[PDB]
RNA sequence: UACCUGGUUGAUCCUGCCAGUAGCAUAUGCUUGUCUCAAAGAUUAAGCCAUGCAUGUCUAAGUACGCACGGCCGGUACAGUGAAACUGCGAAUGGCUCAUUAAAUCAGUUAUGGUUCCUUUGGUCGCUCGACUUGGAUAACUGUGGUAAUUCU
RNA sequence: UGGUGACUCUAGAUAACCUCGGGCCGAUCGCACGCCCGGCGGCGACGACCCAUUCGAACGUCUGCCCUAUCAACUUUCGAUGGUAGUCGCCGUGCCUACCAUGGUGACCACGGGUGACGGGGAAUCAGGGUUCGAUUCCGGAGAGGGAGCCUGAGAAACGGCUACCACAUCCAAGGAAGGCAGCAGGCGCGCAAAUUACCCACUCCCGACCCGGGGAGGUAGUGACGAAAAAUAACAAUACAGGACUCUUUCGAGGCCCUGUAAUUGGAAUGAGUCCACUUUAAAUCCUUUAACGAGGAUCCAUUGGAGGGCAAGUCUGGUGCCAGCAGCCGCGGUAAUUCCAGCUCCAAUAGCGUAUAUUAAAGUUGCUGCAGUUAAAAAGCUCGUAGUUGGAUCUUGGGAGCGGCCGUCCCCUGCUCGGCGCCGGCCCGAAGCGUUUACUUUGAAAAAA
């Protein structure tokens, strides 16, 4: 290509959608925007696919244009919009309020959540920096770019941010028993608390989590966010509160619902 | 670049010798017995068998106690005891090999509308599935492959619709009552 | 005897509607008219036949069952807003104009040979 | 299903090939009732192409003195819909084909502490100690044309 | 200041510069209107230098490609490998200039040539190994008749942009002008070989100032035995008949309570191929599904395609021909009793399919790593030395301490020196860093587009 690509083939696109391959030939290519392609959640995709409100594409315009669909605080007429992990989307007519958090299994879930709770997201830190005049600068993973934030706050840390002002209220500093959401790789929506980060100079640092049931698993630490002090998480979580229970206990656990709910 | 699956694949193999005595000579013995109509319907449910007992040999190699052939073993034993082919006693798979033609061909909806007694025979069974006079949960079933669930057997009867049932009386019977009254006048 | 159980059934309040998916029992005739299921869902939901659009209806295989979806607007003005219009014109209050895309695009591609108010001289 | 079978000899046992055997994908012959999916000018000629179409676009929010249509309460200009035209944005995506290309392309794997980046998103946008809004156009419009001929001017 | 594994990083201080082909610091536009003895403000739209972010792009790292030696040396003062300093470029770089140095690659196959070679994800075949294919819907690359040059723009060396040349070709009042279907249809040609100059933006998404317009992208029909899935072409009874159970008879024969099979015998009951109102389907239709009515005895609403010597399932039948005609993948058949030709009847095989030609896979353990062969069937150099290649003797830790089950089983231990927690009157037990023969190997972990 001699310029940037504008359309996302269906069968190209990222696998937590979970779109279809008889629809269409395309995906919503994301609109540009705070997560990248392949981590965020299109808001036609949450509308359409996961809430079900609308059917088509143009119903998803219809809803998004009347200005009611309130992500992170901030309300969205773009129905590519990359909604991304940890985000709120705030469908204010219904009174609902929804967190981007990852289901144990890869896709995202559809959590709901407490407008108190709405109120506040939780971001990790990408980097620091010092601005134009010894002013200290903060890029989130939603690049939230904060200018004087608490001088503590170190590069993977988490800041726990008030949306309807957009300032730090407290930060989780990146250290040992601390809870972990993992937002990558194989181990994406396992929840568990951190054991060793193991230092690779020049390469990635593999970090180990021990989970809630013990079955203790790693990650590269890119991958690696944390959502809690010790075992007390700082969000709501979604239900089997990231723990990955295998095929055979899913099975099982499949049978006794099937058989005690009748 | 269309919105087309593509995705198909055939559901038998044509046997290496064309002409074993042997062969064509069990497989005429299956086709009478149970009334199918060529043997692409022998060779389908044979194939069937041969994919089965390829993934039963492939667990076998596996370790006892191995989470990929445990989920994956009761996976296919669940299976074959839902049709009706392999028993619940039995369900150890082990057993899988030793399973062949004839469990399959039972389970198929012309046998068990012939061997339930609401048909006159294999031929005349294939009649009534064709002919759409049967059903299976209140689902008119055209097709005689069907294979019956073991909880499904029972609720194989007639249609509510069909004249064998409490149906509209069919074509031949009112032509002729509708010319016996146009013979008697 | 032809009945409606609805299920599926979903409140939006961002199209002002009611959604469902329309389970029609009909054993021993055929598929019933969209305007008979519209006026039988009418008198169940204590509406207007008006506000409510079904459409896309399959007929189960065997034929005692069929299964469309189903939408219930609050008014007229919602409806006529936040519907395609392919299935306004199903209930006749919408017209789209009879001219092909092939006629559309020769008109199109001869108004681009002249420049100006010779434009409007295109089609006479 | 981890398979062979005919053929050199008067007969034999071998080497060994030819032929058979089943699949597959192009062509093709004869034949074809129902029904569901569905490949389909690659192979030769990345040969040549008549004609028609395939990239255009307006909000409450850049610019409206086309009575083209139309509201009335005017003299504090500007109701409103709105063609054209200037402006902005796109046209670098999509689609097609596989000619060229053999450490090239490509793939996995890293680097960019060696770069660039419309757009979105978030910062930033009285930080400089030194006019109640300015200047000349140009298009649409009107008029005068020229060329056999162009989306010419 | 803060940061990295590492900066000549980010930030700070000083001194200056700051291009006229010019960095910013808003002369912009809409809704709702207010507070205030003229001044203060809300909700947005657009704009904007720079940082960051997303979307990428670009150039680099490691490792991986088919045949060829009738290609063994190649590259280099018209840059080959490197140094140094610039120029150019978005930046790193012989990218390019100037002066230097004489390098760089190769029997671990360079270099050259070929390829019916875009690469890959993948496809076919398939015991285990493999072999062959991949133009072809996803990823990446390339090109728009062939080369070349460039305008605009964030992004192009763009071709549904422009500028030449080459080839071809259109219009012409003969002065001139216009062209690029390897986009969608369609045409010619080429061939063994491939479809409609259809409907539509409703779905899927994309573009725009944009809930509103546009999209041969895409969708929907048409052609379609490429191919895949399901699956009609009859079922049932009464009769003549025949074979097999039984009382019974030496044999015949009797009965059919029981079966099973065949006759253009007869009898109703069937249901869809088709015909066809209606609904449903859908942008509007179609097909499917549903469903009134019609719609079957030669059920003429008529199943072909190939065979019938062997391999290879199935006639030593009848009529014709007479080494002719022909069949025949191979072996063979044909010269007057043709099991093989040409037909009739019959039978077999697959069956809505079946034959043929060709590529290719298995069969091929007839390419052999698994796994072939080399006295005589094809094959060991005339003989020896010999460098890369390949292969290479033995040898370097073991006994028990702790615990369980009934002498044997399954576990924990048999390296050492800066920073703090289960404690103690400078250090003892232990927690967390950092150095620790180097590799192959094996096991685990991270990470690895979907299809």
């Amino acid at each position: 290509a001699r310029g940037p690509k504008k359309h996302l083939k269906r069968v190209a696109a990222p696998k937590h959608w979970m779109l279809d391959k008889l629809t269409s030939v395309f995906a919503p290519r994301p609109s540009t925007g705070p997560h990248k392609l392949r981590e965020c959640l299109p808001l036609i995709i949450f509308l359409r696919n996961k809430l079900k409100y609308a059917l088509t594409g143009d119903e998803v315009k219809k809803i998004c244009m009347q200005r009611f669909i309130k992500i992170d605080g901030k309300v969205r007429a773009d129905i590519t919009y990359p909604a991304g992990f940890m985000d709120v989307i705030s469908i204010d007519k219904t009174g609902e309020n929804f967190r981007l958090i990852y289901d144990t299994k890869g896709r995202f879930a559809v959590h709901r959540i407490t407008p108190e709770e709405a109120k506040y997201k939780l971001c990790k830190v990408r980097k620091i920096f010092v601005g134009t005049k010894g002013i200290p600068h903060l890029v989130t993973h939603d690049a939230r770019t904060i200018r004087y934030p608490d001088p503590l706050i170190k590069m993977n840390d988490t800041i726990q941010i008030d949306l309807e002002t957009g300032k730090i209220t407290d930060f989780i500093k990146f250290d040992t028993g601390n809870l972990c959401m993992v937002t990558g790789g194989a181990n994406l929506g396992r929840i568990g608390v951190i054991t060793n980060r193991e230092r690779h100079p020049g390469s990635f640092d593999v970090v180990h989590v021990k989970d809630a049931n013990g079955n203790s698993f790693a990650t590269r630490l890119s991958n690696i966010f944390v959502i809690g002090k010790g075992n007390k998480p700082w969000i709501s979580l979604p239900r089997g509160k990231g723990i990955r229970l295998t095929i055979a206990e899913e099975r099982d656990k499949r049978l006794a619902a099937k058989q005690s709910s009748g | 670049p269309v919105a087309r699956s593509w995705v198909c694949r055939k559901t038998y193999v044509t046997p290496r010798r064309p002409f074993e005595k042997s062969r064509l000579d069990q497989e005429l013995k299956l086709i009478g017995e149970y009334g199918l109509r060529n043997k692409r319907e022998v060779w389908r449910v044979k194939f069937t068998l041969a994919k089965i007992r390829k993934a039963a040999r492939e667990l076998l190699t596996l370790d006892e106690k191995d989470p990929r052939r445990l989920f994956e073993g009761n996976a296919l034993l669940r299976r074959l005891v839902r049709i009706g082919v392999l028993d619940e006693g039995k369900m150890k798979l082990d057993y899988i090999l030793g399973l062949k033609i004839e469990d399959f061909l039972e389970r198929r909806l012309q046998t068990q509308v012939f061997k339930l007694g609401l048909a006159k025979s294999i031929h005349h069974a294939r009649v009534l599935i064709r002919q759409r006079h049967i059903r299976v949960r209140k689902q008119v079933v055209n097709i005689p492959s069907f294979i019956v669930r073991l909880d499904s057997q029972k609720h194989i009867d007639f249609s509510l619709r069909s004249p064998y049932g409490g149906g509209r009386p069919g074509r031949v019977k009112r032509k002729n009552a509708k010319k016996g009254q146009g013979g008697a006048g | 005897t032809v009945t409606i159980r609805t299920r599926k059934f979903m409140t939006n309040r961002l199209l002002q509607r009611k959604q469902m998916v329309i389970d029609v029992l009909h054993p021993g005739k055929a598929t019933v008219p969209k305007t008979e299921i519209r006026e039988k869902l009418a008198k169940m939901y204590k509406t207007t036949p008006d506000v409510i659009f079904v459409f896309g209806f399959r007929t189960h295989f065997g034929g005692g069952k069929t299964t469309g979806f189903g939408m219930i607007y609050d008014s007229l003005d919602y409806a006529k807003k936040n519907e395609p219009k392919h299935r306004l014109a199903r209930h006749g209050l919408y017209e789209k104009k009879k001219t092909s895309r092939k006629q559309r695009k020769e008109r199109k591609n001869r108004m681009k040979k002249v420049r100006g108010t010779a434009k409007a001289n295109v089609g006479a």
